[PDB]
């Protein structure tokens, strides 16, 4: 949960064999980040997708 | 075959060489000093290796910046291109020029040492680097303690942060950077490291099997408890438990039993069978956790009493169970909350503090394999604060190298924080330990301590754990241990696994591990090595504790192997006399020539492919005279010795007669190495070993002082028997000054055609059989059994076998093979255990006869056994009478589980825990709960 | 539209889950497996079926 | 609604957890997930439609 740990990699275990991802500190799509980018998330959420 | 040739070719030449005995006790005392010199040496390269650790991180500065300075290191999960593009923000990366080395078989420089660090972790993480930077002086004294010792293996520094920096400098495995080969090491669950980083324990885990766990936690929990049971080892002791308003063990299992492979099998199929329903009550499963931890009825680690709650969360702190049980608190508890879920945790984590223990969070499968190595870090604070005591050598149980070395052992001590010592400060984290250094040591490195060519090839050394577990063994192979039937763990085999069991053995083998030295002459049953034989053998058994370990070595020697032959062959020309005979051109004259691939110079690489070594050794003893330190005298001397005596009789006793009807391959075997066979067209058909100490009908034919048919291999697609013979053997038995000595193994191929003629011939003056030792068909009358020679007897008809086997002609072993490779049913080749059984002449009588009570009919049937000889026939006279085949006698490697565990818990074998272990010390700072 | 989309993309003969949770068909314009696969019937469907 | 591999945080297990999956159901965005979940909780297609 931060971002000075999240580097290298990590063992997925979701395709039922594990494999090697790169660790990635992303943000999500719609993220309140900015006034206009909380504008186009609560569009979304007002059109309900 | 011409026993009494070749006898005579011995006692002729009393001269050439000199009758020594091997003095059973000077021997077993020698190789055990030996055995101890060398892991002295070990743990002394392991006590330099920590004093170095502890005081170089005791005076390492923290950092968190290393671009300016940069860590150099090299990283064995690198690829080997050129690439100056793949190092990590914060450290340089290391290009090593790597060689390739004979002691190790991998790509080694001795330049610097290499690092792994696990996939889960970043290596450019301050952690990381800082380890990274205080580790270099551990590479510069890896140098060191090899210059010293150049015939060291691995020595490497297993890190608590995750790295492991071992000295040779060798790429990884196969996991570097490769698809469907994920590195999932991690030096913290090595068995060695685990081994160092704590005593021996006794744990409970309680697992909570209550309904709020199911789905997703449940899975999270039985796989946290079999990656928990795969960091116990042998010394430890476990039970797992689960509770959901009642507690119950999981397994057959009543009491803390032994985590050795089979049991830890139990205990994971027990926990993968396990459901999830009912209420929680924490003080039921607590009770019994306590309980089952005051059990001391039963075999166990008196140390380290651990209670591993698996649960999720709940409001019950469970006070006055814990009051009532764990007062003075000599049992922790470490609590784990496993799973994804908003369950209250505040319990779960006081229960980790009122109880010395600690708290761990599993939120998912990739959190499981880092939680347990903490509860190891959290059991090593006793070790820590008592201080040097601690710091004692151990040696793990044998396993298999991570970097394929085969077999190793590999000495352990712990390296401690020392940062604040005599200028005392606050000292936070200096409870917990550095690391475990280790340094391997390999099961060949031990074997060549005891060397096995003045001895009998029935004759062998092998050594012992306080568990019974052999660390030295003919039958030990370097194959994981099969622990049930198909659907990183250490090669255990007991002493009473490896060979056949008597009760004599295991007087012997509780002997051998109370640390006594003693003699045992005796009446064994040794099993061939083809694993189809039994010999009523006649051993003694002498051992010696190796000081300075818990080892105990023996030496299994025939009371035929007390007087060996050295060869006295310093003339210079007879030797080279009979290394002519050696060469590959002349298998016309003298038979077709196997030499053993032994180690008799230092510059001979041995091959299993026979004619190549045998045309390296043919140019090695070419130009001999002035590699006087490169060959080991004494085995060539002796090689060539017998090459000259098998010359003699393949020459002047082969050679003078050149064809009889009846043979079809004449051969002579030697424990020198040499097994010429005559002909040389049958001498392709020779599949046997060309070491001769490894031959099964060799051995077999030392024990009978008869003549021993080896019966063929059936349903084998290769040189067949047909057009290759059965084998027939007997052990010359030469007296020099009245020293009785079997120094070869003479024998014939007889031809089946030319014996199968002679066996009906005779019936003018229809079911006859000839069988041996084993119930193997040597051949029949009827022509439809000849066609399956060599297959066991009751493949063929069972009925009369299994009576055979009833009147007592006939007993049995059926014993475990546990490390055979096995194919794999359902509920490539997996292992598992196999349950192999041989036949062998019960009685002394010779004949055998009696009425076959097949249903609703009779057979009649007599049996005579031939005398000087292994075989019995079997004169039963009755052909397709009403079928008594209800079922087969499969002689054979039946796949099967082993013996039952349950069972074999509640009186387990003798076993002796290790004296001083660390726990319950009062200057500890239970106040890290984390 | 009874029973189409029961097909889809099983690996060979091995009998285990299908690759891919989406219908297949063997004919023409309908979509085709590929890796080895066989369309074959017997599975629950979309959304659990 | 404690699956293998997964819990949904759409579930009925708590009051907060309930009354907000009732109001993303009248919301009606992704009702038929938790529709599919609600099925497969009570025995799968053969049994809990
Ligand atoms: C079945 O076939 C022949 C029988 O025609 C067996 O050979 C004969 O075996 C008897 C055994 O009692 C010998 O006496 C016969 O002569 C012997 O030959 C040896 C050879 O060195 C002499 O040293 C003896 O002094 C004696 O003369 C022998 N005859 C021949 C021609 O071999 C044969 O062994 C048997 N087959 C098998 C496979 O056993
Ligand atoms: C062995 O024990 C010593 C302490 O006895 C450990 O050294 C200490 O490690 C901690 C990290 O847990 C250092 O604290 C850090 O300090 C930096 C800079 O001040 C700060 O930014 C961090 O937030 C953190 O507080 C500490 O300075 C360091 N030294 C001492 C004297 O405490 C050492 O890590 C232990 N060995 C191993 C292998 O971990
Ligand atoms: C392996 O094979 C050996 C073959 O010797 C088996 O040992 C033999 O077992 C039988 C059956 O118990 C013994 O017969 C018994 O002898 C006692 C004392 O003489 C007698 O009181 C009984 O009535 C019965 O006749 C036999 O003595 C014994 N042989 C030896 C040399 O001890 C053994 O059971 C087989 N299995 C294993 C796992 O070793
Ligand atoms: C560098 C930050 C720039 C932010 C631009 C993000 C995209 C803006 C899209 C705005 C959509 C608003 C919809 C609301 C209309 C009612
Ligand atoms: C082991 O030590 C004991 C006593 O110290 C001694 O009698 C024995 O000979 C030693 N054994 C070896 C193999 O050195
Ligand atoms: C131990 O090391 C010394 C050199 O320090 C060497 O002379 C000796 O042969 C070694 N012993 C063994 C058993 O390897
Ligand atoms: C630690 O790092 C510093 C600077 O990079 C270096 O001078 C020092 O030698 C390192 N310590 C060790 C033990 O190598
Ligand atoms: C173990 O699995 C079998 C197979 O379904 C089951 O019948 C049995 O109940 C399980 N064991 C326990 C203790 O429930
Ligand atoms: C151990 O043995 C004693 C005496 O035989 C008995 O009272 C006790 O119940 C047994 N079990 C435990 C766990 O102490
Ligand atoms: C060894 O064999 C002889 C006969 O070959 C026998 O008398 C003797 O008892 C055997 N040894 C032992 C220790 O029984
Ligand atoms: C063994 O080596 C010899 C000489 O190097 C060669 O002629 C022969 O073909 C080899 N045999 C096998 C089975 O490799
Ligand atoms: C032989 O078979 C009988 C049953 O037919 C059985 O009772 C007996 O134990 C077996 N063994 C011997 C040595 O009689
Ligand atoms: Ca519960």
């Amino acid at each position: 949960e931060l971002e000075r740990d999240c580097r290298g990699q990590y063992l997925d275990y979701e395709k039922e064999e594990v494999e090697a991802q790169p660790r990635q500190w992303k943000k999500y799509d719609f993220h309140y980040d900015n006034v206009l980018w909380a504008l186009l998330t609560l569009f979304t959420v007002s059109t309900g997708e | 075959s011409g026993v009494n040739q070749l006898v005579d070719i011995y006692e002729k030449y009393q001269d050439l060489y000199t009758v020594e005995p091997n003095n059973a006790r000077q021997l077993v005392e020698i190789a055990a000093r030996d055995i101890e010199k060398l892991l002295s040496n070990r743990s002394k390269a392991l006590v330099r290796l920590a004093l170095e650790a502890e005081k170089v991180q005791a005076a390492h500065q923290w950092r968190e910046d290393f671009a300016s300075n940069e860590v150099v290191y090299y990283n064995a999960k690198d690829d080997l291109d050129p690439e100056k593009n793949d190092s990590e923000p914060g450290s340089q990366r290391i290009k090593p020029v790597f060689i390739e080395d004979a002691n190790f078989g991998r790509q080694i420089s001795y330049q610097h040492a290499a690092v792994h660090i696990p996939t889960d972790i970043y290596e450019g993480s301050t952690i990381v680097l800082n380890e990274l930077n205080w580790t270099s002086a551990l590479d510069e004294v890896f140098k060191k303690n090899r210059e010293e010792d150049p015939s060291l293996l691995w020595q490497v520094f297993g890190s608590a942060t995750g790295l492991a920096r071992y000295y040779p400098a060798s790429p990884w495995v196969d996991n570097s950077r490769t698809p469907n080969k994920i590195d999932l090491y991690d030096v913290r669950r090595r068995p060695w490291y685990i081994q160092g980083a704590a005593s021996p324990k006794d744990m409970l885990i309680l697992v909570d099997v209550s309904g709020s766990v199911s789905g997703l936690t449940l899975k999270l929990i039985r796989t946290s408890v079999s990656e928990m049971l795969e960091t116990l080892s042998d010394d430890d002791f476990v039970n797992v438990a689960s509770f959901n308003s009642n507690a119950q063990d999981v397994s057959c299992f009543q009491h803390l039993v032994q985590a050795n492979v089979r049991n830890k099998k139990v205990l994971k199929d027990a926990v993968n069978n396990i459901t999830a329903k009912g209420i929680t009550d924490y003080k039921k499963g607590f009770s019994f956790a306590f309980e089952q931890l005051l059990n001391y009825n039963v075999s166990r680690a008196n140390c380290n009493k651990i209670i591993m709650l698996f649960t999720d969360g709940g409001e019950e702190r469970a006070q006055e169970i814990f009051n009532k049980y764990n007062k003075d608190k000599k049992v922790r508890v470490f609590t784990f909350s496993v799973g994804q879920h908003n369950y209250d945790r505040g319990p779960i984590q006081w229960m980790a503090c009122e109880n010395k223990g600690y708290y761990y969070e599993i939120p998912s499968i990739g959190a499981i394999r880092i939680n347990t190595q903490e509860y190891l870090d959290v059991l090593g604070r006793p070790m820590v604060l008592a201080g040097d005591k601690a710091k004692q050598v151990q040696w793990t149980n044998v396993y298999l190298d991570a970097l394929e070395l085969g077999l190793v052992i590999t000495g352990t001590l712990p390296v401690f924080n020392i940062t604040g010592q005599f200028e005392n400060k606050t000292n936070l984290k200096n409870q917990l330990i550095l690391g475990v250094m280790g340094v391997d040591v390999s099961l060949e490195d031990i074997k060549r301590l005891t060397p096995r060519f003045t001895l009998c090839p029935n004759g062998y050394y092998f050594a012992i754990d306080p568990n019974g577990y052999v660390l030295l063994h003919p039958n030990l192979q370097p194959k994981p241990i099969g622990v049930g039937i198909p659907t990183q763990e250490p090669v255990t085999l007991d002493f009473l696994d490896a060979e056949l069991e008597n009760d004599i053995k295991v007087e012997i083998r509780n002997k051998m591990i109370d640390g006594e030295s003693g003699e045992k002459t005796f009446r064994t049953l040794v099993k061939s090595q083809d694993e189809r034989y039994i010999d009523k053998g006649n051993r003694t058994y002498t051992w010696t504790p190796v000081n300075g370990t818990d080892y105990s070595l023996a030496l299994v020697l025939p009371t035929y192997s007390f007087y060996y032959i050295k060869a006295k062959l310093e003339e210079t020309i007879t030797q080279a006399r009979y290394s002519e005979t050696l060469k590959p051109d002349n298998f016309e004259e003298s038979g077709y020539t196997f030499i053993a691939p032994r180690d008799y110079c230092n510059d001979l690489k041995i091959s299993d492919n026979n004619t190549e070594f045998l045309l390296n050794f043919n140019e090695f003893i070419d130009r001999k005279t002035p590699n006087n330190p490169s060959c080991n005298a004494d085995l060539i001397n002796r090689v060539l010795l017998d090459a000259g005596f098998t010359n003699e009789l393949v020459q002047n006793y082969w050679s003078k007669q050149k064809n009889i009807k009846g043979v079809k391959a004449r051969f002579v075997v030697t424990d020198g190495g040499i097994t010429r066979v005559y002909p040389k067209e049958a001498g392709e058909n020779w599949q046997e070993n060309p070491e001769t100490y490894e031959d099964s009908f060799y051995k077999r034919s030392l024990d009978n002082d008869n003549y021993v048919f080896t019966a063929p291999y059936f349903n084998k697609s290769g040189p067949g028997a047909y057009e290759s013979g059965i084998m027939v053997s007997k052990a010359v038995e030469i007296y020099i000054q009245g020293k009785l000595l079997k120094p070869a193994v003479v024998g014939i191929k007889i031809d089946v055609n030319s014996w199968i003629e002679n066996f009906t011939k005779t019936s003018i003056r229809m079911d006859c059989v000839i069988l041996d030792d084993g119930g193997f068909l040597l051949m029949a009358n009827h022509d439809d059994y000849t066609n399956q020679i060599g297959r066991f007897f009751g493949e063929i008809d069972p009925s009369l076998m299994r009576h055979l086997v009833n009147i007592s002609v006939y007993a049995f072993n059926k014993s475990y093979d546990y490390q055979s490779v096995c194919e794999p049913g359902a509920a490539s080749k997996q292992s598992c255990i196999t349950e192999q059984t041989q036949y062998f002449f019960d009685n002394d009588s010779k004949s055998f006869s009696g009425v076959l009570d097949c249903g609703n009919c009779s057979r009649i049937f007599h049996g005579e056994k031939l005398m000087n000889t292994n075989l019995i026939f079997i004169m039963v006279e009755s052909k397709g009478t009403c079928p008594c085949d209800t079922r087969l006698l499969i002689q054979a490697e039946q796949t099967s589980d082993g013996p039952n565990p349950c069972d074999m818990v509640k009186q387990p074998r003798y076993r002796k825990g290790p004296d001083v272990c660390f726990d319950n010390n009062v200057l500890e700072d239970y106040t890290d709960c984390g | 539209y009874m029973g189409k989309f029961h097909k889809a993309c099983f690996p060979n003969s091995t009998d285990a889950e299908p690759v891919g949770d989406f219908p297949c068909g063997k004919e023409a314009p309908a979509r085709l497996c590929e890796g080895d696969t066989e369309c074959r019937e017997y599975w629950p469907g979309p959304n659990f079926g | 609604f404690n699956f293998q591999d997964e819990t949904p945080t759409t579930n009925f297990d708590t009051f907060p957890a309930a009354i907000l999956t009732v109001f993303q159901i009248l919301t009606g965005e992704d009702w038929n997930a938790v529709m599919y979940h609600g099925i497969e909780s009570q025995g799968g297609v053969s049994k809990g439609m």
